[PDB]
């Protein structure tokens, strides 16, 4: 049963997460694993193998960072997937991770 | 490592996380290093819980009772107010009130404070507090960050320590002002490390 203040598509939760800085889920041990952080551009995952976020998102929005599906498998293609269309791929997928670039204001 | 254990974060928003330190922001910093600990904590034990509550603000919010999902954890810490000052008792009580009422009696019960603003307590009512927390077998670990200019407040921090220690299972870090990142002081001390 989700609240009026959750985001939820299905079983899959939306998480939107605030970042100062990417490189501080080097350190992650949840996120640390997926992420390839010599890339550039926000990138999503098909599944959940070693630094598997590495698809690139259509026409990203600004100041987003990358979309972590903490489960299942989706289709993972380059410039196909805006970010709004990666809600419905989830396949399983318990958490939808959103990561945005934080601003000091 | 295979600890089985119920957190509860208690966050400082008030009015000092405000001005300052930019880049990030002390609360952006803070909610970060909160990121980073319930992380750690959920992938050393899928059983783990962690809680949030922040402590100023218009008055103590409990965000989100203990709970093994990180995706909830980190969904309730969006959209944090800043102001105020933080209500230490109230918080610790509610904190471990949440605790007690834990699905899992099982786990092992801990606390955790950031404090980076004033106590404006005495010693007599922290050590109140944390010989009650001790009877009901809850640790705490004290993050002292923020201002270094209040010779009073890691004394108070210490007494509130000293009153909860139970077989050291509780702990303080000082984190020295004009510091790296929070997350990073953290990293090797026992707060994430065990």
């Amino acid at each position: 049963g989700p609240a009026p203040n959750e985001e939820f598509v299905g079983d899959m939760r939306i998480v939107n997460v605030n970042l100062s800085n990417i490189d501080i889920l080097k350190k992650h041990e949840t996120f640390k694993k997926y992420f390839d952080f010599t890339l550039t551009g926000p990138r999503y995952n098909g599944n959940i193998a070693e630094f598997a976020m590495i698809w690139k998102i259509k026409n990203p929005p600004l100041n987003l960072l990358g979309v972590f599906f903490d489960d299942g498998t989706r289709d993972d293609e380059d410039d196909k997937y805006i970010l709004e269309e990666l809600k419905q791929i989830g396949n399983g997928a318990k958490n939808m991770y959103i990561f945005w670039q934080y601003e000091q204001k | 490592g295979p600890v089985l254990e119920a957190t509860m974060i208690c966050i400082d928003n008030s009015e000092w996380m405000r001005n300052g330190d930019y880049s990030p922001s002390r609360l952006q910093a803070q909610t970060e290093a909160v990121n980073l600990l319930c992380g750690a904590k959920t992938q050393s034990n899928p059983e783990n819980t962690v809680g949030i509550l922040t402590m100023a603000g218009k008055g103590v919010r409990v965000l989100t009772t203990p709970t093994s999902d990180l995706g909830k954890i980190l969904a309730c810490m969006h959209g944090l107010d800043v102001g105020g000052e933080i209500n230490l008792t109230a918080a610790i009580q509610i904190a471990q009130l949440a605790l007690k009422h834990r699905q899992n009696k099982n786990q092992r019960q801990r606390i955790i404070v950031f404090a980076g603003s004033p106590i404006k307590y005495e010693k007599k009512a922290l050590e109140i507090v944390g010989k009650r927390l001790k009877k009901n077998s809850v640790s705490l670990d004290i993050v002292n960050f923020g201002e270094d200019d209040d010779e009073e407040k890691p004394q108070k921090l210490e007494a509130l320590l000293t009153a909860v220690n139970n077989n050291d299972g509780s702990h303080i870090v000082h984190v020295p002002s004009g510091a790296n990142a929070l997350s990073d002081v953290l990293l090797s001390t026992p707060v994430f490390t065990g």
